DNA sequence: CGGGAAAATCTCTAGCA
DNA sequence: ACTGCTAGAGATTTTCCCG
DNA sequence: CGGGAAAATCTCTAGCA
DNA sequence: ACTGCTAGAGATTTTCCCG
């Protein structure tokens, strides 16, 4: 019921980057969605960002690579 | 409080000091004489 | 060195010297000298080293103007993607702006879109076009075209594309369709080693699909958590840490002090 | 992995297709399609359908993307060749476009719409098309007070049946459905790209004979032999190219 | 994918597709691809992505002109300290330039100038006074002002000293005048935290210094090395390395399997 | 051998093929119909 | 007679850079100067420098706190 | 470090100044500054000297550095408070001119030229330059043929002098010179500069009285007690301010 | 040995037009 | 065969000063 | 476990005018 | 209250392929 939706919203990437670096910082993980703000994880390090700074993608690709 | 100089949009000389009225990640919105002014950080130097 | 800074004083009001020079010569303190050089308004001069971030939120557009060869290219992209849309227009004007916005976003999801301050852009006629079809317009600062960055590099890549096929049709418009069908589907890269044309899909489906999970999530899973102070609403836990939202301000704590009800 | 016999099952009893097995039972998408290959028992995101409208004295060109009902149109001068054709580029360069589907005309069999269709990458073909443009024509009446001229009404229609009417089986705008399509396809582009890819090598395990390569990953192999999958580990396994 | 790279030809002659693209598309290996991309001319178009060094021995000056309030000042900057020199001239001459290089020559050693190829430095006037003082006169890339960035910066900074001064007296020339003291006399900074005046004395007093005792080591310390090969003058030895010149080709070679005579 | 491409001084257009005379660091030395040119290593390509 | 003048050249301070590195390199040690060529010791290891890169200093102020 | 006490043999001996024990036996030339300085019995780079000169109906305006003899000059259109200024504000922006000894005229004597001297920290003071003008007259005849106008046969005549010219102890240049005594100067400002910096401490050994501070190190500490300079470990010391 | 404070080093930008 | 650089503004990392 | 080879990642630039 | 970016070209560092 639940845990697969956790699990499902686990499996969607999410690139984002932080207040004065600009590199894109790699592939984490999506822990939670909401208005304004996104929880991930990166790296073992749970670390929340604005919207406005991640751009969130399934890499249909690795996906069906697996 | 915070002193504010700036280079303004094309003008190549320097203004200031104005007042700090709001500090974003990347601008910043100033009074100057009555003069509400929003400057990128990289045009402007607080104090 | 309280007599050096009355002499640093009178030399700096002539020579503007900079910290170093003063501490130096005067034997000052570096921090006296700085504050000697930070109290003179003709040496506030420079800026801050660093670049902001343009937003990039899926429903962001960034739209500009450009020229070649005579005519006028108007050009959008989705900023999260890349992905273009351009078309020649006859004039720089509102009404030929307004209605290429109102076919962008009935085509797309349009929720803000980015300019500068040209006319064509700061029209009453874009405006109620922007108010017809929901958009949200955001105007950069004056004179910054590192405000939209982002388009103003696609307009590079357009030009680029543009030069390259240019020989293979008659009439600038085909050449420019044709480079917007070739930046879309004809160039991989960046972050899913996508075309922007795949990567545009892919941001406006996980967007749709993250928003359902959400909601569905939170519609079953409903719970208070305490921690060190009041209640606050559990967003996700896991590993050691559980993530909430008191008062909206979301904060991670670690498992321990932390428990749910 | 360890689910691959209760997957073989799992086809055998409700012939399902490879996407469940691979959400359900977590296997790589090759080994579900794999799966889901092996039984004869069980065996358009792409194609548009064009045509032109006439209202109030001007043409409309009309593009319907048949697997979703998502519209694309505007007001042209003339029905010609040349304007069906830059037409035709815009919508290619927007949205990957296989196929269209035209009525018999001169726009649509015209050297210049060929010429663009072939250079695109477009194959031709010569009722969903007609209801379509009656629901277009409804909203451009719907809405035509709201804007002078006919093409800013028809762009506001377009708008409108695109992402404001709602419809189906969960009740999704043509936007919506459109994008699940295409994401669908981008998907299974993939995994066919990924086929394409591993069955130009061959296994040799435990040695056997050979054996088609489906995964490969960290600490297994996932091959087949005599219409049998089958997971050795990777140090007692040996992939060529052939 | 013998039969892939034959359409990603054909693809590539219309849609001139990066590697990536075809490389996707037509299942080819990057190398395979990256070498479709790499034979069309129409492709071609972006340089490296570094940046040259200028030179920086003790003895080249860059020149370059500059205009202010519409008058020419011409600027000169020794490369290795920063030291300028500058006067507003009245035109762009080649007399007015000759005349300029022939005092800064006669002040500092001048070896080698650096400069664009604007018609005062292009003069037969401005040559002939090079040779006469025995000066090296090197021409950068038509257009590349990079490489005068030396100059080119220092023109930056002396306008902003102008800027900063030009209030302190009546005419441009004494501004000028002031800029050049301040600069060279009232900013320290760089290597040694030094001025550039400071900076400069420094560098011509290290170069005479050593220039004359390595005269004086050579003089006395004679000495052939077998290494691994011939024999080898003897530059340096010490901690485990000995550091020899054969066949005027410098290398620094272990102690062990070195044997000085 | 190897072809060089290259930005000319101030035209935009990328020009070339033309050979190698002379590599350094920072620039090189190009043949392209029999007219000798030195050019940026930033304003040029060798394959 | 002679280890005065080794030691003296090593007292200079060398400020040098390498082929693609825009940074200059912190004060080496001078070992010896040539025509053309410089070679020093930066951090207990002996490089050639070419002379067009390598800026040569005594740093009075270094010198005279010792 | 433990050579001190030879250095203090040294100067009881052949009165040599700070910089012979610094070079020779390796101290910090604070502690050879202090161990020249304790003894009573052991007890220009900035100054020019301007002058004009005449030829052939126009003005040259010259100035020497007295210490070195290098020379600076050029035609001026007349013998004015202007040119003089001018003149002056650049040689000051291009060697540290300190003091100017000038002849009772009106061009040295102008409230002009005295508002350049106050704007660059230059004194004023009202037969080296005789004999250099003598020199420089000499080189503008010998090179007059290789140049058209007055201006640059005078610079020609400044390169010659100032570098083709050679003579005194080891055969040096104007240049050479006076690159070498702004060079002793700069060493000497520094020197300067560390003593009004450690002189405003007071160091405790040992505890003992105050004692003034000379020179602070990585594992000593050198100080001065009694007018007798001694080294203590850094552990067993503590340095204050006043 | 250890924080706190100071200094040195690093990172990055505009203008040179 | 020739070539980006400089100086200041915040940020980060060493170095130091004494318990 | 170890080189060699391939791929991924890093570094840096022009143009957008 | 707002904000540089992009895509290619060489260089460097991970990752992999089989003895
Ligand atoms: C009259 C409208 C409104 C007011 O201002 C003008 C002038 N302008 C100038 C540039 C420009 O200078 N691009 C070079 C560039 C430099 C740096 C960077 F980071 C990005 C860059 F594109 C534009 O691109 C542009 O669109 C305009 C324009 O539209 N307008
Ligand atoms: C007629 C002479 C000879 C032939 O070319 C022209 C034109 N020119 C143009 C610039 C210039 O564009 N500076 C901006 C800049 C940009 C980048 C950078 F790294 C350094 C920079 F200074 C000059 O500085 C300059 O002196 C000249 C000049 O003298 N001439
Ligand atoms: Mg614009
Ligand atoms: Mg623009
Ligand atoms: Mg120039
Ligand atoms: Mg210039
Ligand atoms: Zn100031
Ligand atoms: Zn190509």
């Amino acid at each position: 019921e639940l845990q697969k939706q956790i699990t499902k919203i686990q499996n969607f990437r999410v690139y984002y980057r932080d207040s004065r670096d600009p590199v894109w910082k790699g592939p984490a993980k999506l822990l939670w969605k909401g208005e304004g703000a996104v929880v991930i994880q990166d790296n073992s390090d749970i670390k929340v960002v604005p919207r406005r700074k991640a751009k969130i993608i399934r890499d249909y690709g690795k996906q069906m690579a697996g | 409080n915070f002193r504010v100089y700036y280079r303004d949009s094309r003008d190549p000389v320097w203004k200031g000091p104005a007042k700090l009225l709001w500090k974003g990640e990347g601008a910043v919105v100033i009074q100057d004489n009555s003069d509400i002014k929003v400057v990128p950080r990289r045009k402007a130097k607080i104090i | 060195f309280l007599d050096g800074i009355d002499k640093a004083q009178e030399e700096h009001e002539k020579y503007h010297s900079n910290w170093r020079a003063m501490a130096s010569d005067f034997n000052l303190p570096p921090v006296v000298a700085k504050e000697i050089v930070a109290s003179c308004d003709k040496c506030q001069l420079k800026g801050e080293a660093m670049h902001g971030q343009v937003d990039c939120s899926p429903g962001i557009w960034q739209l500009d103007c450009t020229h070649l060869e005579g005519k006028v290219i108007l050009v959008a992209v989705h900023v999260a993607s890349g992905y273009i849309e351009a078309e020649v227009i006859p004039a720089e004007t509102g009404q030929e702006t307004a209605y290429f916005l109102l076919k962008l976003a009935g085509r797309w999801p349009v929720k803000t879109v980015h300019t500068d301050n040209g006319s064509n852009f700061t029209s009453t006629t874009v405006k109620a076009a922007c108010w017809w079809a929901g958009i949200k317009q955001k105007f950069g600062i004056p004179y910054n075209p590192q405000s939209k960055g982002v388009i103003e590099s696609m307009n590079k890549e357009l030009k680029k594309i543009i030069g390259q096929v240019r020989d293979q049709a008659e009439h600038l418009k085909t050449a420019v369709q044709m480079a917007v069908f070739i930046h879309n589907f004809k160039r991989k890269g960046g972050i899913g080693g996508y075309s922007a044309g795949e990567r545009i899909v892919d941001i406006i489906a996980t967007d749709i699909q993250t928003k359902e999970l959400q909601k569905q999530i939170t519609k079953i899973q409903n719970f208070r958590v305490y921690y060190r102070k009041g209640p606050a609403k559990l967003l996700w836990k896991g590993e050691g840490a559980v993530v909430i939202q008191d008062n909206s301000d979301i904060k991670v704590v670690p498992r321990r002090k932390a428990k749910i009800i």
